[PDB]
């Protein structure tokens, strides 16, 4: 709803419908899975947490953003290595 | 920033498309390796994030990051997976309640709309932190996984929340770093009192809220500052997480305020495509057709699926009990109709030590001649040799509603962990099955 | 260690026998000792050394009696064989009261053990038994065979490029065991077949094979199991309009019987004579009556172009089979008199109690009570 | 303006008639006057005023042939017929001069035109006309319903209370018109069938219907390459197949000659009991040695039917169909309601058997002397 | 910051749900219901943009165009549809070149890379425009015509094109009058140069393909004026319009390229109407000589008696049936038959031979086994499967042919046999046949 | 009125991969009926026509804005009412 406001209205409710169509007519037995792949998907709070801590000023603004860059590295590496293991239940043993 | 937010494109279309692909049978696998790069890209575009400070300070916090979860998820056991997804779906609420204060703190913006989703989107990313990790805590045994009530605590979360929100609200005329961090708790607070009467079993739907919780944060987070890489994914796995509460509460036969809250066997109804997803993917598959096949005149929608299977390779074979139907030999000559082969024909006792190697047993409108009262003498079905398609590794069962077949007796095969529901019209049934099929 | 025997049937036109080499062969495995008579199997073509390859024994007829605990016959032990029984010892077959009531009141003075096959119980236990199943599903084939053997008419709907004709039209009046079997082999050959009933379910056995059911402007049955009980301004019209729904027709296959009655009258005179010449007319019910008026049993007649044939015996012609699903029909059965090999008759059961004519004589069967 | 006559067919054993009413009505229709005899159809239970219902006059035998130009005969016209003729007259109908030589050698000492019906073209032209295939589509039909009801056993497959019946393994040998709906009635039935022929082009259409061929491996078109080594490849392969069979229908025939022995004697003692063979081929000989012709006989315990005019049997269709094969046959005779036949088109020219009392055709002009 | 923008967000929703709902049968209904408000709303939203005058000239215009159009579209045969899509396709691609040609008179483009989003949406809109009214021409009749295929053809409509595009490029140093107007020329002429090779059955694929076009050039525009609704919309319509023309490309014999042993056995009426109704499973296939005669209200006459009867009666439906997408659809619409009777191949194929007769109306191509094998025309073609049914009845005048040029195999058959007649004196004739039996 | 380029090309993939996938699931049955309002929807173009047309100065800018809203709204009006009559088919 920024650069500029009706643009991003916009895209907003251009990805609300767009990620809404591609979850409708989802079989059963992929319900977890794909959970844990948007888990990792919205990991991108790393990006946004790096400019955050590479624009630390006030010191207290150095460790909390020292944090936030690790919980986002923990939702991301942590995400990619739920999705893959799940994987590969769905492959034979070779 | 023409390289950045050009990659901040190209990152947005990866994750579209590797949420597509992760959403289809086959696609599946490759699914996640779309969505992988796109994480390095941006990443990596970000190292070029003009102004960026404190290097040694970045780099250590993906060091120590990237591995702490990595290590966490590789050596743990295959159903402790349910509460992984929490705890990293926890931290991600986290790591946007983190950039929410932040700029909170600096009163880098004057802009009454900004702060108003900086400070939504950091109390939601908190109330999905501390939700994700007492949903982390239940499924371990760390903490009682039954909901956990006390006097009155629908107006104890009701007012830790009002007062969550009046507070987030303040930080817009009043953004004293005093009121902000107790805004922060509140919402840390309200993280725990929520998931606190959500029961065990009823986790994995909670862990899909909040998935959906810290999406719809980083979204919002995404847009108080100017990150296109999180405008995207963000909205993109929050409306793609609700949508994914709602299914995943549905195919736990219940409603998603039913688990909000919540303070032999049973029947279990599946819709027509869960069945063929059953059945697009099995190896041996044996049809088990009754009299209700003959009422609808199926015959002919189960051949057409049948061959279907074949085609991908399928082994099938079909079990005609010697009393299906109303006639001897009622299947046989509707199967000879519809044009079976008569070698995929074969009775009970050369089939009957076949089925513990069989995955899904379809039976169509039979009843009395899948019984497993049967076996004992004390039901009016003793006497009848029996099918042993209860030995099936999963079951699929075809008729309309409750309706009784001959003898008069309820059937305890349809309660069974490994037997599932499908209910209508015979050949309306195989028709949206063969349908369903073929789409995958 | 118990003994069973399995005789060579005598009434006119019988070529079955109860028990066949193969069900013999699993019932030595079973423990047991059987005693056959001379010549058995040649009417359903299993020769004499067929069952002694089995582990059975071939002996002549009166010899073959003593000693035997149980005695497996198709239909009613005559005479010679009523006297040869000793007590204790367990008739198994087809009885028939009605029509072989001499066979009947012979085997009093005797007073030996017998279970009639016709009075098992139609609920699960004993279908593996259900030889009234059995028996009218090989009757209702051939009933159809002969039906396409004697139609001057296509049963398929034949096109050439000669011209088309039409599938000949049948109608199965009376639905059971027999009718749904006719009904069946009808369509295999192409015939657009019709079913008549009174009973609903039997209305709905048809539709499920591809027949249209047969609904007159007064349906005989509704709600419960009862059929209607028409006074003088209803069996007419049921008579009216089932008299002119059959004058289109070109074979009516008629399969309607009783346990205890003559075969009620299906097709009238006057129906009779408003059928078409070249019209076939089936009778499976002349074993014990005859649906058609102008039926004489075992002969084939004509009358204003009319073919109606009436035969007693149709398992016998398809004697192979017939005899094949009626030995495992004893065998399942055997389930209930044979224990590991040894002599354990259940007079606890309820297909024995509810099938069982006879306790060493003593008529149990109140309707075989009554008929005496 | 024309003028048909359809006789009474007095052979041994026959009840087809040559015109149904309702094609008479066609060619009333369409132009003709048409003469039956007084009780043709009581054979095809068609009645006397079945045929004046459509606008034909019911006449004696001997006032027949009073004018009359076409005479429509099912089988070879007796010589009662042959003397009340009319000259430059044609005669249609089967005339098959080696069961009626003599009655052959009648019509060409009286100088009558003849046209038989074993003679027209076996290309996809003349198959609106050809009445051998209307003749022997209905035998092969009861080829297979006499093959089930003297059948002690079950042709479908049926899973009941009391077992697994397997079904009828069934033969259908020379797979001709006869041998193509003596499969599909028996397939009809659920009879797992087989069918053999010295020809490719008959095992590919008797594929089509369903039945796995026999295993080969000859040419013999179109008994030729059949008798190179002597018929030593026709008994030796399958003789082990004939030893699964339940049933075997024979149809296989070859023009005017002998019927190829098809069954022989230690092919027949490999038998089971119950078995069956149905022998279509007993008009000219027989494929299996144990017909005897008309009789049901009974050997060791296989039953051995040789069915004489099967046809007849299925007399209202087999009529039906010969008419229209004769209706259709009539648009190259009469023109709108005229006596006008067509000398010169291909159909005429390789079946006029005799022109003027001449007879035309090759052989057949061969034995009378 | 405005009210005006507040109207065109919820006016995209509105498209974009209606789209949604539209794709979809059981709610398509209700879809036009939410497209119809997203058009209403938007057209009063525009009469609020400051400062705008000529107020008596453009409410004129908007009678002018909407009471013409609506009447156009009310009081025309259903089976004339195709062309309505391709007119109105016009009419909207040359109000998207007349967005180009206005703000290139003016010289009103700070920017170099919004001129050349102006520019060639207009390209797009001349194109899509003068196309669609020649496609028209040759689907009306008035001057009807198959591919005209003149002598390399595809070099001097190679050299049109690029010699438009030279003179596009032109506009971004001289932004000249003269150069305004060549340009435009050269996009109508090569627009209708282009539409030349087409053949009169091919429309389908050409009028999405400048459904398409319009959809595209739309939204350029859009972002060339600062709209966001014809930023939004028009590639909402263009991504729809051209996956929709390669579906309706692909569900063709063809792709999105190629535009740019027996005897014959006669039928009486009479032995027709025997055939149906002892038939169990009946299945009609009908295609353009069902239109040609309008022979559709005769065709759903024997439906209904044959299911009456009992006759289990479906209607397989070939997606190129005709000489329009859904040409079936719409006249099996506009007679009045069940949709749930209405198959598409793929759902009814596997069904065919125990389909107990597969009578056939003026169709050909669609049927044709010819399309199974490489060395025939007819290849890339989803066939349908009439061939393996039991008994074939096919409806033709005598011996005629369809589009692509081959005589039908399907004819010589065992199992097929013909119907000579007008289709709709066929049909009849086997209603009352089969009312006499 | 002020749209910036990133965020326009981002409005510009995501209604293109919105409408793609909404597309996706259609039925044979609705493709004419499906493609008559696609043809009406794209009728937006009066909109932009009549704000260029509310801007006109010059003796040959007044005309082509006068013909590119008749053609708007014929494309308006005309699209609505071919589908209204095409959905009323059912
Ligand atoms: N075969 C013989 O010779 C013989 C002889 C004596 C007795 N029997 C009896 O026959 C029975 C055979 O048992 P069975 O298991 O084969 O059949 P069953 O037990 O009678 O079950 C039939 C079931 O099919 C379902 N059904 C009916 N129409 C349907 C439709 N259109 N679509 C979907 N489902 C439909 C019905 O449920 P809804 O109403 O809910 O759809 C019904 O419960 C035995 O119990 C035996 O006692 C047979
Ligand atoms: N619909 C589309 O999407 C589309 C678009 C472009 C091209 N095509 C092409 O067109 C072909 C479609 O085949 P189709 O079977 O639908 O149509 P078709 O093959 O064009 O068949 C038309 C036939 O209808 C018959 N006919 C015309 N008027 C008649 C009347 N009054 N009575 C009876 N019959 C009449 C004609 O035969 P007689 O002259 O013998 O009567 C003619 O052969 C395909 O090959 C495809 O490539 C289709
Ligand atoms: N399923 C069962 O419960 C059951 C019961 C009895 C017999 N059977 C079996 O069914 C087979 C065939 O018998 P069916 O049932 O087809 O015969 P059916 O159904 O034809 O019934 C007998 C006939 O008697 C007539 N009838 C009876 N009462 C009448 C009255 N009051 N007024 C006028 N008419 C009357 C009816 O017209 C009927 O057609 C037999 O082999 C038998 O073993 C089955
Ligand atoms: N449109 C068509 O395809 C069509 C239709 C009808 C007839 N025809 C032709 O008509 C001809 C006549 O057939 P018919 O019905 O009079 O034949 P038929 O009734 O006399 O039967 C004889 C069949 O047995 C086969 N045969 C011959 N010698 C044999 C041998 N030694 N062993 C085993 N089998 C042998 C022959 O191939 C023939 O098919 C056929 O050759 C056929 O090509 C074609």
């Amino acid at each position: 709803m920024e650069f500029g406001f009706w643009s991003a209205l916009y895209i907003f409710v251009l990805t609300a419908f767009l990620g809404y169509e591609l979850i409708t007519r989802v079989p059963v037995i992929l319900h977890t899975p794909l959970m844990s792949g948007s888990n990792f998907i919205h990991g991108v709070v790393v990006v946004g947490a790096m400019v955050v801590l590479g624009h630390a000023e006030t010191g207290l603004e150095k460790l909390i953003g020292f944090l936030g860059v690790i919980l986002g590295a923990a939702n991301a590496a942590g995400g990619y290595a739920v999705t893959v293991r799940m994987l590969e239940m769905f492959e034979r043993k070779p | 920033m023409d390289l950045i937010q050009a990659a901040y494109f190209v990152v947005a279309i990866l994750f579209i498309v590797g949420l597509k692909r992760m959403a289809h049978p086959t696609t599946a696998k490759s699914g996640i390796v779309w969505a992988g790069w796109g994480m390095v890209l941006a990443v990596l575009a970000t190292f070029f994030w003009p102004g960026m400070g404190n290097f040694a300070l970045i780099l250590l916090a993906l060091l120590l990051g990237s591995v702490v979860a990595w290590w966490a998820a590789v050596r743990v056991a295959m159903t402790d997976m349910p509460q992984m997804v929490a705890i990293y779906n926890g931290m991600g609420g986290g790591a946007a309640a983190t950039i929410a204060a932040v700029e909170l703190l600096k009163g880098a913006f004057e802009n009454t709309g900004l702060m108003a989703l900086a400070i939504l989107g950091g109390l939601i990313g908190s109330v999905a932190f501390t939700g994700s990790l007492i949903a982390f805590a239940k499924l371990q045994g760390i903490m009682k996984s039954r909901p956990i009530l006390f006097p009155g605590q629908k107006a104890v979360n009701a007012l830790v929340l009002a007062l969550t929100v009046v507070i987030g609200l303040s930080l817009l005329w009043n953004d004293a770093t005093a009121s902000i961090v107790l805004f922060f708790l509140l919402a840390l607070l309200f993280g725990v009192l929520m998931t606190l009467p959500i029961g065990g079993g009823d986790m994995p739907v909670a862990i899909s809220f909040y998935n959906a919780f810290t999406g719809m944060a980083v979204g919002f987070e995404g847009f108080a500052v100017g990150n296109p890489a999180l405008m995207v994914a963000g909205t993109l796995v929050g409306a793609a997480g609700t949508l994914l509460t709602v299914l995943m509460a549905r195919a736990m036969n219940r409603s998603v305020w039913s688990v909000l809250v919540g303070g032999k066997g049973s029947l279990k109804p599946i819709d027509v495509e869960d069945a063929a997803v059953m059945l697009a993917y099995a190896g041996k598959v044996v049809f088990v057709p009754g009299y209700g096949m003959a009422l609808s005149q199926a015959q002919h929608k189960l051949k057409e699926l049948a061959d279907l299977l074949e085609a991908r390779g399928v082994e099938v074979k079909f079990a005609i009990h010697p009393v299906a139907g109303r006639m001897p030999g009622h299947m046989n000559v509707l199967l000879a109709e519809a044009g079976v082969d008569y070698d995929k024909l074969k009775d009970l006792e050369e089939i009957n030590p076949e089925f513990p190697t069989v995955d899904v047993a379809v039976v169509i409108g039979a009843n009395d001649v899948v019984n497993p009262a049967a076996r004992r003498p004390g039901s009016p079905l003793y006497g009848m040799p029996i099918l042993d398609v209860d030995k099936a590794k999963n079951v699929i069962v075809i008729k309309r509603g409750q309706g009784k077949g001959f003898a008069g007796v309820e059937n305890e095969l349809f309660y069974a962990e490994n037997t599932r529901m499908l209910y209508g019209d015979a050949q309306k049934v195989l028709t949206e099955l063969i349908q369903a099929l073929k789409r995958l | 260690m118990v003994t069973v025997a399995v005789p060579k049937e005598r009434a006119p036109g019988e070529r079955r026998v109860a028990l066949v080499p193969e069900v013999v062969a699993r019932l030595v495995k079973g423990g047991a000792r059987v005693r056959v008579e001379r010549g058995a199997g040649e009417g359903a073509y299993h020769p004499d050394e067929a069952y002694q390859e089995a582990g059975a024994e071939v002996v002549e007829r009166g010899e073959l009696l003593k000693g035997a605990h149980l005695l497996f016959t198709v239909q009613p032990p005559p005479e010679d064989l009523i006297q040869a029984l000793e007590p204790g010892a367990i008739v198994v077959g087809f009885v028939q009261p009605h029509k072989n009531l001499e066979l009947v009141r012979a085997l009093q003075a005797k007073k030996a053990t017998v279970i009639a096959m016709e009075l098992i119980p139609r609920i699960t236990r004993a279908q593996s038994m259900d030889a009234l199943s059995s028996q009218a599903t090989v009757a209702g084939y051939l009933a159809a065979i002969h039906a396409a053997r004697l139609s001057p008419r296509f049963f398929p709907m034949l096109t050439t490029a000669a011209g088309t004709i039409r599938p000949a039209k049948v109608m199965v009046m009376g639905v059971g065991v027999a009718g749904l079997m006719a009904i069946a082999t009808a369509k295999r050959l192409g015939a657009q077949v019709f079913a008549y009933d009174v009973r609903k379910a039997a209305l709905e056995q048809a539709l499920s094979l591809g027949a249209k059911p047969i609904e007159l402007p007064i349906s005989a049955e509704g709600e419960g199991g009862y059929a209607r009980e028409l006074t003088e301004e209803e069996k007419r019209i049921q008579h009216e309009a089932l008299r002119d729904h059959v004058a289109g027709m070109d074979v009516l296959i008629t399969t309607a019987q009783v346990p205890g009655r003559r075969a009620p009258i299906l097709l009238t005179e006057d129906m009779v004579e408003r059928l078409k010449p070249g019209t076939v007319v089936v009778d499976l019910a002349a074993e014990s009556g005859g649906n058609c008026v102008l039926t004489k049993p075992g002969e084939v007649v004509e009358v204003r172009g009319v073919r109606v044939y009436g035969p007693l015996n149709l398992p016998s012609e398809l004697s192979v089979h017939a005899s094949e699903m009626y030995a495992k029909n004893l065998y399942n059965l055997s389930s209930l008199l044979i224990e590991k090999g040894a002599f354990a008759p259940k007079w606890e059961d309820e297909i024995v109690r509810a099938a069982l004519l006879m306790k060493e004589g003593e008529v149990l069967h109140g309707p075989t009570k009554a008929l005496l």
